């Protein structure tokens, strides 16, 4: 593990060292070059886990969440390329190490095999988003966002951090690995009761459940581009994450204690895509279709089928990947126009062709289409959910109906139509941010073509 | 035939000679309970290191 750490550690000494005309070709291609080298704990010949160090791991698990972190570094930096161009040379290089603390953090986070370390570095990843949030941002509302997120993620994480002292203090150890195997089944009492609270509410606030949701559309509507990336891309996963490695130790009273989230999630994805569905704000569509995708993940992990973990892994890459291309996407057009209204450029599949093939593919990703692991995420998900209980599938379709519906809504909407002839300031295109869109897209491709790597621990 | 002492006579001690035993437990004292019992050995490392949470040294 520290053979892809320590290149990313000293990513940043060649960010504030490279000349201020070659940091940017120097920093995204040893970034490329270190995902490369994150695709090497691919190599699962065995059914053992790769424990690499005394306190970094890997898994079928966090595999994907690794390389997909080191694989989206590069493309925050692309993206981030252009709306920093009139900026001082400082503040540049100081955004770039932002990003590369991110991938750094993340990576440490998704390896790291004690509770504890989990938790340090947790929120060691909510530090630098709130500083790229409320720096970067363009809008007032930028502080506000940061604030709701910032403590929204705290006063989640501190029952979390008395949760884990407590189990340390019980069995000695909070390692993952000791607690899988020498796990202790709890006598279901009210503190039990409370320590699965304690234990599950963290996560529940950092991928968005139907409550404590409010931060995700204000902190993705003010942040930068890298920021709505890496947010809607790894750190609603980073939750996931922590709930499927959490949930082991509370095995005989999640069955009841996982009722009202369930009922939550199911709901909420519901009245998330209704919202998507009258939503003007092309940036908050996107961020309400987030919480309903991670709102069907939190329903699949609550369920605890193992037909439901692997279709929430298979969800959790898709949709990073899909959300950063939408977000993307979202994000040139708004360079083109400096607005975020969705019905204001309306005729843009006449003049931006192959952006056009872009949206299309990304809004057939964005619902579940069948040569795709969305679609693959998604049907399992569907089929634990029935096993768990067969009315779900009225909530299951309701929300599939609205989903592609918000989707071609989005496509007609902003593509198709009369052009808006007054908008002059429509430059033809970059190659950076069509690149961007191909580096988001054909990893899709590749992962529908090869899904083994995408399916979780279970199978 | 008697002497009167000089300035600094009196005033010094005298070393006198008895046949009374010496008490052998003055104040009636209890029986003074023993002290704990200190650990001797080599001061080996410690094991697996601090063990403090996630460092491994
Ligand atoms: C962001 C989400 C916030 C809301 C949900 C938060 C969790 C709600 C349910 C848990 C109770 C509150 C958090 C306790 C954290 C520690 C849990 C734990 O270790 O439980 C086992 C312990 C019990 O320890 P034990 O299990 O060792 O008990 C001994 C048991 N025997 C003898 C059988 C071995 O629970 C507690 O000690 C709970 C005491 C809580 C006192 C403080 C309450 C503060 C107010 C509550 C809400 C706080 C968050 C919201 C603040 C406002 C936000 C707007
Ligand atoms: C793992 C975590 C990932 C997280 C995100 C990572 C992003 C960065 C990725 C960097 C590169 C990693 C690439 C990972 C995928 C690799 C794909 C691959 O080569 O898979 C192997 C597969 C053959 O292997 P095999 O063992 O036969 O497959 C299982 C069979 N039991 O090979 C093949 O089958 C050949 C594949 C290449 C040849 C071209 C395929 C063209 C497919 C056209 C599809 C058209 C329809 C698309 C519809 C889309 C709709 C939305
Ligand atoms: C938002 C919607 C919240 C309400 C949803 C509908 C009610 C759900 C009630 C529930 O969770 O019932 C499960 C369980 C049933 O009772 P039982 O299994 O016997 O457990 C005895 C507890 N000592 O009851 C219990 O375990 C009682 C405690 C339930 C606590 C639920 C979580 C806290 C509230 C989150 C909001």
């Amino acid at each position: 593990m520290l053979k892809i750490i320590l290149p990313s550690l000293m990513l940043l000494p060649l960010t504030w060292l490279s000349s201020p005309k070659k940091t940017w070709t120097n920093v995204t291609s040893y970034s490329f070059l270190i995902s490369l080298t994150s695709l090497t704990l691919l190599w699962q010949t065995d059914e053992n886990y790769k424990n690499f160090s005394n306190m970094f791991s890997s898994d079928p698990l966090s595999t994907p969440l690794i390389i997909l972190t080191a694989w989206l570094l590069p493309l925050m930096l692309m993206a981030s390329q252009n709306h920093l161009k009139k900026d001082n040379n400082v503040l540049q290089k100081l955004y770039i190490s932002m990003l590369i603390s991110l991938q750094i953090l993340l990576i440490m986070t998704f390896s790291a095999t004690e509770l504890i370390m989990f938790y340090i570095l947790f929120e060691a990843t909510l530090i630098p988003t709130l500083i790229i949030i409320t720096r970067w941002g363009n809008q007032t509302e930028r502080l506000n966002a940061g604030i709701y997120f910032l403590f929204y993620t705290l006063i989640g994480s501190i029952p979390l951090l008395i949760a884990l002292i407590l189990i340390q203090n019980h069995v000695g150890t909070l390692n993952l690995m000791i607690l899988s195997f020498t796990t202790h089944t709890l006598d279901a009492s009210w503190s039990n009761n409370l320590l699965w609270l304690a234990c599950m509410m963290a996560f529940l606030i950092k991928m968005p459940l139907y409550g404590v949701h409010l931060w995700l559309p204000k902190a993705h509507v003010e942040a930068p581009i890298a920021g709505s990336m890496i947010l809607a891309a790894i750190l609603l996963k980073l939750g996931s994450y922590g709930m499927i490695r959490i949930s082991i130790i509370l095995d005989p009273l999640t069955k009841y204690m996982a009722y009202p989230f369930i009922l939550l999630s199911l709901w909420g994805m519901i009245m998330t895509s209704s919202i998507c569905l009258r939503q003007t704000d092309l940036k908050s569509l996107i961020a309400y279709s987030s919480v309903s995708h991670m709102a069907l993940v939190i329903a699949s992990i609550m369920i605890q089928t193992p037909w439901s973990f692997m279709g929430a892994t298979m969800l959790m890459i898709a949709h990073g990947l899909t959300s950063s291309l939408l977000f993307c996407l979202a994000n040139s057009n708004y360079e083109r126009i400096h607005s975020r209204t969705m019905i204001m450029a309306r005729g843009l599949q006449m003049v931006f062709p192959l952006m056009a093939t872009w949206w299309l593919m990304a809004s057939l990703a964005n619902l579940a289409l069948p040569p795709s692991i969305n679609l693959m995420g998604e049907l399992f998900i569907t089929m634990s959910l029935f096993s768990w209980s067969n009315f779900t599938i009225i909530l299951m379709g309701i929300n599939i109906i609205i989903t592609g519906m918000y989707s071609m809504y989005m496509i007609i909407t902003t593509q198709r139509g009369k052009l808006t002839n007054h908008m002059i300031n429509l430059q033809p295109s970059h190659t950076r941010e069509l690149t961007l869109m191909a580096l988001h897209m054909i990893p899709l491709i590749l992962l529908t073509t090869s899904p083994k790597l995408i399916t979780g621990l279970t199978m | 035939g008697w002497v009167r002492p000089d300035l600094g006579q009196l005033s010094k001690v005298t070393k006198v000679k008895t046949d009374r035993p010496l008490p052998e437990n003055p104040y009636h004292s209890r029986a003074r309970p023993e002290p704990n019992p200190v650990i001797e050995g080599d001061l080996k490392p410690a094991k697996h290191g601090t063990r403090f949470f996630f460092w491994t040294v």
